[PDB]
């Protein structure tokens, strides 16, 4: 019901509210007939100085821990009191589901923003029908993924596979309808350097391996096969241009893709050798 | 244009009306397969048409595998005639066809991440897990896949107009997304 | 030795005067031979 | 006293993180009524 404070000119009253805040003086003041609106001004950046709503949200809550001069028996009679009231809210998930997912990402050295893309991610799906299962594993390697392809980060499905054994086919199903779950609530490039600091190769190398593979990637026939052979064929024939020696094995045992792949493209692609020279 | 859908895949169900015992069928019976440790129905196929009819003991019939509507309605009378045959008291009713599957070629490459940038809302490309795309049309509810070479399948259908139309609702939208 | 992994996951070698400027940590990985060994007693 | 590995870094960071190698290790994988009648 109204409540909104509007300060006009009562000598000006000839425009909307067209001020200057002075805050070195404490005041506001209208730009015009130099008449002060307002004295005594109040500061934000003051009391944000004794000091999360968009993960928690408006819920309150305090520990309690044991104090200087206690007993250890008040320790455990508070906290089995709280052990009872746990159930009055459901979001004890929300806690346990971020302390494992924390767990994940610091396993796999990702940065905090894939961390936090990835439980924002988790946040929006929560509990919902689409959703319907999938024994909290799926959803939490698919919302690592989620928030790597939404912070421009490239992680192949074998790795988080090989971290989280999700068994695939359902991975990519609750993939899918996290997907659409996330249209219902409104990129091989990155991949070289990744692989490149796999193998320790030098950054000519790498950028190289880049207008190869954009190259290729306008050059069509075979079109990709997904992008993963077409990454390791391009850094296969950018070293296989110069002289430093992995052969097909190591190169195949280190980044665990067959050797008959990455010869079937070495192929088509020594095929196409001809306008990949950059200079 | 110019280039018409080709039918690949007709799935119909036929009720016989009665109920069955599967070591007698399977002992009695000439070309069919059972095993209950796999699959609780007889597996039985004929030569013309060539198609393959899932019988069950609650005398639910799936008769599947037909490239046309007469073959599979014919079919499907048949596999009745042949259960008429063996000894029970069946009765060709219930046929609706539950799936229609066909497929064709634009004979040019096809854009698939353009199309999954601009029909984001109706399409669902991940080349790692499946080179082609997965395009959900709206009206007629028809899902289609779009390959690279130009192959494009046409499935979740009940009758031949929603192919059709589901072809020349998409024909334009693939002749954007063209290369050469 | 001193190394640095950034955010996009390229690590390369550091030294104080970069580890001054991009207010990073100067520090060195640590690895350790772990062993497992299953009794069957 | 403690030897340093000198290699290019990518390769021992590589190991460390995802590498999508896996396994390679086996260590803490673990009617008739009347006849019925
Ligand atoms: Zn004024």
């Amino acid at each position: 019901p109204n409540l909104n404070i509007v300060l006009t000119c009562p000598e000006c009253k000839v425009y909307p509210p067209k001020i200057v805040e002075r805050f070195s003086e404490g005041d506001v003041v209208c730009a015009l007939c130099g008449l002060v609106l307002s004295d005594k001004l109040v500061d934000t950046r003051s009391e944000w100085r004794t000091f999360n709503p968009l993960l928690d949200g408006n819920n309150l809550s305090t520990r309690i821990g044991k104090g200087e001069t206690t007993d250890m028996r008040f320790t455990k009679e508070l906290n089995k009191a709280q052990g009872k009231n746990v159930m009055d809210k459901k979001d004890n998930e929300v806690q346990a589901a971020f302390a494992k997912i924390t767990m994940l990402c610091d396993a796999a050295e990702l940065p905090k923003i894939v961390k936090d893309c990835a439980k924002e991610a988790y946040k929006l799906c929560h509990d919902e029908k689409t959703l319907k299962g999938k024994s909290m594993e799926s959803i939490m390697a698919a919302s690592i993924l989620i928030g790597c392809r939404r912070a421009e980060v490239a992680r192949t499905f074998k790795e988080i596979q090989s971290l989280i054994h999700v068994k695939t086919k359902e991975f990519g199903k609750t993939l899918n309808i996290m997907k659409n779950i996330l249209r219902g609530k409104s990129q091989n490039l990155t991949y070289i350097p990744r692989f490149c600091s796999h193998l320790g190769l030098p950054m000519q190398v790498t950028t190289s391996a880049e207008y190869t593979a954009k190259k290729c990637k306008e050059i069509k026939e075979i079109a990709g096969k997904s992008p993963i052979t077409i990454a390791v064929v391009s850094i296969y024939l950018n070293i296989l241009l110069f002289q430093i020696p992995i052969t097909a094995a190591k190169v195949g045992q280190t980044l665990q893709v067959t050797e008959g792949t990455i010869k079937s493209g070495y192929k088509i692609l020594y095929e196409h050798r001809d306008k990949l020279v950059d200079p | 244009s110019g280039i018409v859908p080709t039918l690949q895949n007709i799935v119909a169900t036929v009720t016989l009306g009665c109920r069955l015992d599967l070591k007698t069928v399977a002992l009695h019976a000439r070309n069919a397969e059972y095993n209950p440790k796999r699959f609780a129905a007889v597996i039985m196929r004929i030569r013309e048409p060539k198609t393959t009819a899932l019988i069950f003991a609650s005398g639910k019939m799936v008769v599947t595998g037909a490239k046309s509507e007469d073959d599979s309605k014919l079919a499907s009378r048949k596999y009745a005639r042949i259960i008429q045959k063996i000894g029970f008291a069946a009765k060709f009713t219930d046929f609706k066809i539950q799936n229609i599957v066909g497929s064709c070629d634009v004979k040019f490459p096809i854009r698939l991440e353009g199309l999954a940038f601009s029909h984001g809302t109706f399409s669902s490309y991940e080349p790692e897990l499946f080179p082609g795309l997965i395009y959900r049309m709206v009206k007629p509810k028809i899902v289609l896949l779009i390959f690279v070479s130009g192959k494009i399948v046409l499935t979740g259908a009940k009758q031949r107009e929603e192919i059709y139309q589901a072809f020349e609702a998409i024909y334009p939208v693939l002749s954007e997304f063209r290369k050469m | 030795k001193p190394m640095v992994n950034e955010s996009d996951g390229v690590t390369h070698a550091l030294y104080p005067q970069e580890a001054r400027l991009r207010n990073l940590t100067y520090s060195s990985g640590l690895f350790v031979d772990v062993k497992k060994r299953t009794y069957e007693l | 006293r403690i030897t340093t590995l000198d290699e290019t870094v990518g390769v021992t960071m590589s190991h460390t993180g995802m590498s999508m190698r896996s396994d390679n290790s086996n260590f803490l994988k673990v009617m008739p009524k009347k006849e019925i009648l």
